[PDB]
RNA sequence: CGCGACCUCAGAUCAGACGUGGCGACCCGCUGAAUUUAAGCAUAUUAGUCAGCGGAGGAAAAGAAACUAACCAGGAUUCCCUCAGUAACGGCGAGUGAACAGGGAAGAGCCCAGCGCCGAAUCCCCGCCCCGCGGCGGGGCGCGGGAAAUGUGGCGUACGGA
């Protein structure tokens, strides 16, 4: 199939076509609005590979992320309290620019709702991210038993939760040695299950 | 300020713990509550055991435990494979199955086949549609005379 | 101020009507418990917020 | 006459309307004889009165609703007012044959592996 | 003079009664309320004004569709149908 | 085709009126501003009967949220008498008092004698 | 220059739907101190805590190993006893501080992209007939309109599959 092709193709990013494409699509989004419509995917192959399908009720949306790390919104110095916590200008922010993007994507479209989302272009001062965004009320989702779990009103809003991939990957959750601080539900999970006294009845 | 002689000792109470402090008054309510839910799968289940399908004879790891005896997740690929039940088919007549378990020793493998060899025969299969049996049936003296058993089915003794 | 709004005046209309004292019958029920109305706002006493 | 809600409903419309207007007429005759200063007959009839327009302003609420959502019950979309009114969170679930659609493998799985009923021996 | 006669210069307003709280904290110069923030979609209460959630929660007020919601979900929602006539 | 401006308008489309499937409500909702309903009582005030019996004219009191086009109208549908003016406050109690100047054809002792006023 | 497609982008009081806000005890994602202690205090501690912000549900989250172990090997997630105030972190000071395993409550597994085979075998909307219509569904008739080859559906997913 084609797939493989055009899945290591994406992958060769520094030969000089693929750079030659990554300057053009950055060039061109860069002119594009901060927030728009995409009616068909840069990355098909990576679409298909997050879930999208070409069928109505899947829309996909580019939108920028302006690029950097966190700063802290408090005036010229001014953090009053110990010397640990003046550090303002070398903040980062827990999550990522991704799961920033999906959130933005999100939070303009309240009825939308949001699958994954994948990279297409960086700038110096702007990444570019195309979001997967589906109807879960579009009768192509409903009556599809395989994605009717979207119509559920239990992802209502997967993006500022966390339940999409680049916000999982924020959460610091998995298996193992690595991950003994989100064991349970989560890390606030982990931390209150702790951090309580189990006062019995017969002691 | 310690006084003559005693234990060095760390209270951890320096946090704010008095509002997370979780009472043990809804015990006897969970207990009751527990019962309720356990008698209502056995009411719900009325020929299948109470507790559910078996559990392999496993061996522990880490040295300290590898002299007793559990009960495991589920019987492996391979040992359905020796005794001839399919990995589905195991599902549905009520045997445990998982596919992440190996197969190293060969003496362990025997006796789980064994294992899987007794609960066949002590198997009592009703037929899907009562008035018409298939070929791999329980008899009609069988249908009557079969029940729940109280407890674990086949509990493992070391 | 003579030269009220209509939302103004409205909420005025509402006091005038509540600052009426209670009828003499209301004090013959089984279970009365008012004596009188505990709640007459007078003009220079209480300045109805604002 | 004692205005009951059993007989409003057989009646004709125009009749429900003239019988409204006589009420109407009725009562601001109360009312005039209440600023005028009347009997506590009128006084206690007033009441009766508000009441029975109430009575009859409902009956045809009635004949009107019912004929709009018979009008409207053989047709697919219906009026705001005509859909049934529950609430926004059950409103918006999914269908009942919806909640009924299984795929061709699941079905499958359905068909060839059935959950057996059996039982085990002492 | 910070005082007696001070206070007598007091005759402008700032302050209205709102249209959204009821309450007579309204800004005309700033056009927002000091109470429930009413140019903003959204109420503005706060966790360290824990007796001021109190003063303005669903307890307080009328529920006059909150409470035949509860009556409705006592009986499971029924719609459309009727009881047995005589 | 030239272009004259050098600026580049959104050009006119077509667009569609409200051809709607199905109305959003069932029923339209009834006038509850009645006749009946907008008028509740005339007074009966020494100073209204001396406006009346003096000054040609019918006090009543109003719902607050009437015209006096409706009021006209409003009388001269109830009482089958033609009105000169309206003259309309608002109390401090909250209705609306109306003073309705009438045509000198018609006596305001008389239609108040047919009312039941005096 | 005119006509006809495709691609991007508009305008609609276009036909049909959705989101906005509230409560917020429990849950998730951020942001986030200073009181206090260290008999001072600056690392630490209070503390991922208070406050602030956004989002749901009747539970949420997590969840079927890019796991634990090094044993004659166990085997999704969640919760309890124990591990254990232990390993470990800490002006190694004050203080902080898990995890494995064992005993239990419960126990349920799976689906795609890819790789490939099947005349797009697939989906949505509108017209007519029958049933039912207060969770607008099932079947038939339409050289009706679109979506979709820049890939919909069936077999099939690491336990192998065709
Ligand atoms: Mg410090
Ligand atoms: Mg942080
Ligand atoms: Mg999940
Ligand atoms: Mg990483
Ligand atoms: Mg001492
Ligand atoms: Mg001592
Ligand atoms: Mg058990
Ligand atoms: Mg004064
Ligand atoms: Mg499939
Ligand atoms: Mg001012
Ligand atoms: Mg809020
Ligand atoms: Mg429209
Ligand atoms: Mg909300
Ligand atoms: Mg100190
Ligand atoms: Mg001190
Ligand atoms: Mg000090
Ligand atoms: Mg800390
Ligand atoms: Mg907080
Ligand atoms: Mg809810
Ligand atoms: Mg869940
Ligand atoms: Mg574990
Ligand atoms: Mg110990
Ligand atoms: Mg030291
Ligand atoms: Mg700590
Ligand atoms: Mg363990
Ligand atoms: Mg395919
Ligand atoms: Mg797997
Ligand atoms: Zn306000």
């Amino acid at each position: 199939g084609a797939y493989k092709y055009i899945q290591e193709l994406w992958r060769k990013k520094q030969s000089d076509v693929m750079r030659f494409l990554l300057r053009v699509r950055c060039w061109q989004y860069r002119q594009l609005s901060a927030l728009h419509r995409a009616p068909r995917p840069t990355r098909p192959d990576k679409a298909r590979r997050l879930g999208y399908k070409a069928k109505q009720g899947y829309v996909i949306y580019r939108i920028r992320v302006r690029r950097g790390g966190r700063k802290r919104p408090v005036p010229k110095g001014a953090t009053y309290g110990k010397p640990v916590h003046h550090g303002v200008n070398q903040l980062k922010f827990a999550r990522s620019l991704q799961s920033v993007a999906e959130e933005r994507a999100g939070r303009h479209c309240g009825a939308l709702r949001v699958l994954n989302s994948y990279w297409v272009g960086e700038d110096s001062t702007y990444k570019f991210f195309e979001v997967i965004l589906i109807d879960p009320f579009h009768k192509a989702i409903r009556r599809n038993p395989d994605t009717q779990w979207i119509t559920k009103p239990v992802h209502k809003h997967r993006e500022m939760r966390g339940l999409t991939s680049a916000g999982r990957k924020s959460r610091g959750l998995g298996k193992g040695h690595k991950f003994h601080h989100t064991i349970g539900g989560s890390r606030r999970a982990a931390w209150r299950r702790r951090n309580t006294l189990q006062l019995h009845r017969y002691r | 300020a310690p006084s003559r002689n005693g234990m060095i000792l760390k209270p951890h109470f320096h946090k704010d713990w008095q509002r997370r402090v979780a009472t043990w008054f809804n015990q006897p309510a969970r207990k009751i509550r527990r019962r309720k839910a356990r008698q209502a799968r056995a009411r719900r289940i009325a020929p299948r055991p109470a507790a559910g399908p078996i559990r392999p004879i496993v061996r522990c790891p880490t040295v300290r435990y590898h002299t007793k005896v559990r009960a495991g997740r589920g019987f492996s690929l391979e040992e359905l494979r020796v005794a001839g039940i399919h990995k589905k088919v195991a599902r549905t007549i009520g045997i445990s199955v998982d596919p992440r378990r190996r197969n190293k020793s060969t003496e362990s493998l025997q006796a789980n086949v064994q294992r899987l060899k007794e609960y066949r025969s002590k198997l009592v299969l009703f037929p899907r549609k009562p008035s018409a049996p298939k070929k791999g049936d329980s008899s009609a003296e069988e249908l009557k005379l079969a029940t729940q058993l109280t407890g674990p089915v086949m509990p493992i003794r070391n | 101020s003579s030269h009220k709004t209509f939302r103004i005046k409205r909420f005025l209309a509402k006091k005038q009507k509540q600052n009426r004292p209670i009828p003499q019958w209301i004090w013959m029920k089984t279970g009365n418990k008012i004596r009188y109305n505990s709640k007459r706002r007078h003009w220079r006493r209480t300045k109805l917020g604002l | 006459a004692k205005i009951k809600a059993r007989d409003l409903r057989g009646k004709k419309k125009e009749e429900l309307l003239k019988q409204l207007d006589d009420l109407k007429v009725e009562l601001s005759q109360l009312r005039v004889a209440k600023v005028t200063g009347g009997a506590a007959s009128k006084l206690s009839k007033i009441r009766v009165v508000r009441k029975s327009i109430a009575r009859v302003l409902t009956v045809i609420n009635q004949t009107q609703k019912e004929n709009l959502r018979k009008f409207y019950k053989g047709k697919k979309y219906k009026p705001l007012d005509l859909r049934p009114k529950k609430t926004r969170a059950m409103r918006r679930r999914l269908n009942k044959h919806e909640e009924s659609l299984k795929t061709k493998k699941q079905q499958r799985k359905e068909r060839l592996y059935p959950l057996r009923k059996y039982a085990v021996k002492a | 003079t910070k005082g007696t006669s001070s206070f007598g210069k007091r005759r402008n307003k700032t302050h209205t009664l709102c249209r959204r709280c009821g309450s007579k904290a309204y800004h005309l110069q700033k056009s927002t309320c000091g109470k429930c923030g009413y140019p903003a979609k959204r109420k503005r209460k706060y966790n360290w004004s824990a007796k001021a959630k109190r003063r303005n929660t669903t307890g307080t007020g009328r529920m006059r569709h909150l409470k035949i919601v509860y009556r409705r979900f006592r009986h499971g929602f029924r719609e459309g149908t009727t009881p047995k006539p005589k | 085709k030239i272009r004259t401006s050098p600026t580049f308008r959104r050009p006119k489309t077509l667009r569609l009126r409200r051809q709607p499937k199905y109305p959003r409500k069932s029923a339209p909702r009834r006038n509850k501003l009645d006749h009946y309903a907008i008028i509740k009582f005339p007074l009966t005030t020494e100073s209204a009967m001396k406006k009346i019996e003096d000054n040609n004219t019918l006090v009543f009191i109003v719902d607050v949220k009437a015209n006096k086009h409706q009021i006209k109208q409003a009388v001269k549908k109830l009482y089958d008498i033609d009105v000169a003016k309206v003259n309309t406050l608002i109390r401090p109690d909250g209705e609306k008092k109306a003073y309705v100047r009438l045509a000198p054809d018609y006596d305001a002792l008389d239609v108040a004698n047919k009312i039941g006023i005096i």
